[PDB]
């Protein structure tokens, strides 16, 4: 029980920075969005 | 996914349905502003945000912030989760409820409807406890003047998460069933990233204060970079084999099966599990062993991390072995003609799968369990400690992302 990676294959070894770029982009684009929420349900208010 | 993910918007289906995402997210975001008609929302917090309310540390996370504030979203949308392991009990010893959920998807409905309405009494339970030991016993503690600690101000609270819990299950219930994907899972990941925040900003005005750093801040996050580059690479890893076919359609491609084929559900039942244990003791403050018991598991400190690191591991592994796949494959690979070099049907195709999946889920959930260790060793090396640093609220920073742009793809993929 000590798998060898060997016909083992990955259609994924260079998309690496590209997917990375989206696992990034995604979430920086997320608490902003949440953060626009607190912020516009602080102006009315106020 | 990031020049594409731009160009996926350029498709007013796929772009449409990520605002309808966000009508819900404002609303739920606000719904995480609301405080109690009766609690001192004034007088509830801080309690909860103390190594004694602070083991309450794990509620506020998930829910959003709002369990300290005690928010109509204060649960958050847990009572509907530590009912969906108690039902994947009551899926393999009840051999039938599959058999409903299988034959078509309009018999896990019924599933989910009975899962909502309990869903809507375990939120009715869970409140029903918080009041009856922790704001209440203490008197006019947390509350509000001329209300009283009693069935009144206890009932203006019920109706406060009953439809606060409620809600937020509903705005799953509302962006799965017109908008786009599954609201869940989009509604946790939110709450931890809307607590990895502000502490941020408060570390650049320390970062000039004197307040940890620029290379405390440096070494934190380029952690949060290899976090990104690493577990994707490995969501999209697999081991490849040949197989064969001899003298009426389909496939007869080559056949992968992943490392781990599921980074998220075996990691959120897994803080499931991590759940139970602490809130069946943490509303005791003065009996020293459930206190014990609460600040142990605590996955903020080195031992409760400990369990964490294992939770995390071993069910990735324990549910990368349950589900029915392998038997849909083999019977796949059974009408239609094809097999494996050298290799029998029937034992030896057990045998030789048996040494698979105790190949690849030892190295893999491994990284899932250092993936749940690290963060408190860095906040046991670093600069910031707080409870959505526990390192369980950036897995799915990354995994939510992920998963978006593996099943929008996936979605493109199809007209």
């Amino acid at each position: 029980a000590r798998a060898e990676l060997a016909r083992v294959t990955w259609p994924t070894r260079e998309q690496v920075v590209e997917g990375t770029q989206a696992i990034l982009l995604f979430t920086l684009a997320f608490m902003v969005i949440l953060g626009l929420y607190d912020t516009v349900f602080r102006f009315l208010i106020g | 996914m990031v020049k594409a993910f731009w160009s996926a918007l350029q498709i007013p289906e796929l772009r449409q349905r990520v605002l309808f995402t966000l009508l819900v997210l404002a609303a739920y975001r606000l719904g995480a502003f609301i405080p109690t008609p009766g609690v001192d929302l004034d007088k509830i917090q801080e309690f909860l945000r103390t190594a004694q309310g602070g083991v309450f540390g794990i509620i506020n996370l998930f829910s959003g912030g709002n369990f300290e504030r005690f928010s109509i979203f204060a649960l958050g949308i847990m009572p509907y989760i530590t009912a969906a392991i108690i039902m994947q009990i009551l899926v393999t010893v009840v051999p039938a409820l599959e058999k409903l959920s299988k034959e078509g998807e309009e018999g896990r409905r019924i599933i989910n409807q009975y899962t909502r309405i309990g869903g809507i009494a375990l939120g009715a339970f869970q409140g029903f406890f918080l009041a009856t030991a922790f704001l209440g016993a203490e008197g006019g503690r947390f509350l509000l003047p001329g209300w009283s600690p009693g069935p009144f101000f206890w009932f203006v609270v019920v109706v406060t998460q009953v439809a606060g819990i409620a809600l937020l299950l509903w705005m799953a219930e509302r962006i799965t069933e017109y908008g786009i994907g599954n609201g869940t899972s989009l509604i946790i990941f939110a709450g931890i990233v809307v607590e990895w925040l502000p502490q941020i900003l408060r570390t650049i005005g320390l970062i000039r204060t004197g307040e940890v750093n620029l290379v405390a801040f440096l070494f934190f996050l380029a952690f949060i970079v290899l976090a990104f580059a690493g577990m994707a690479a490995v969501q999209q890893a697999e081991r490849r084999i040949p197989v064969q076919y001899a003298r009426y359609g389909g496939q007869a491609t080559y056949i992968p099966i992943k490392l781990n084929a599921a980074g998220v559900i075996p990691i959120i039942f897994a803080a499931a599990i991590l759940q139970i244990p602490i809130f069946l003791a943490a509303p005791f403050q003065d009996n020293p062993v459930l206190q014990g018991i609460a600040n142990f598991f605590n996955p903020t400190r080195p031992s409760g991390l400990f369990i964490e690191v294992l939770l995390v591991i071993l069910f990735t592994y324990v549910y990368t072995a349950v589900q029915f796949d392998p038997k849909r494959i083999a019977e796949s690979l059974r009408e239609y003609g094809g097999f494996i070099p050298g290799i029998r049907p029937g034992e030896p195709t057990v045998k030789f799968l048996e040494h698979i999946v105790s190949r690849l889920t030892l190295w893999g959930a491994l990284f899932l369990g250092l993936v749940t260790l690290l963060p408190q060793i860095i906040q046991n090396l670093t600069g910031i400690h707080s409870i959505a640093f526990s390192g369980i609220g950036l897995l799915i920073v990354v995994g939510v992302a992920l998963d978006t742009l593996r099943q929008v793809e996936s979605q493109l993929m199809l007209r």
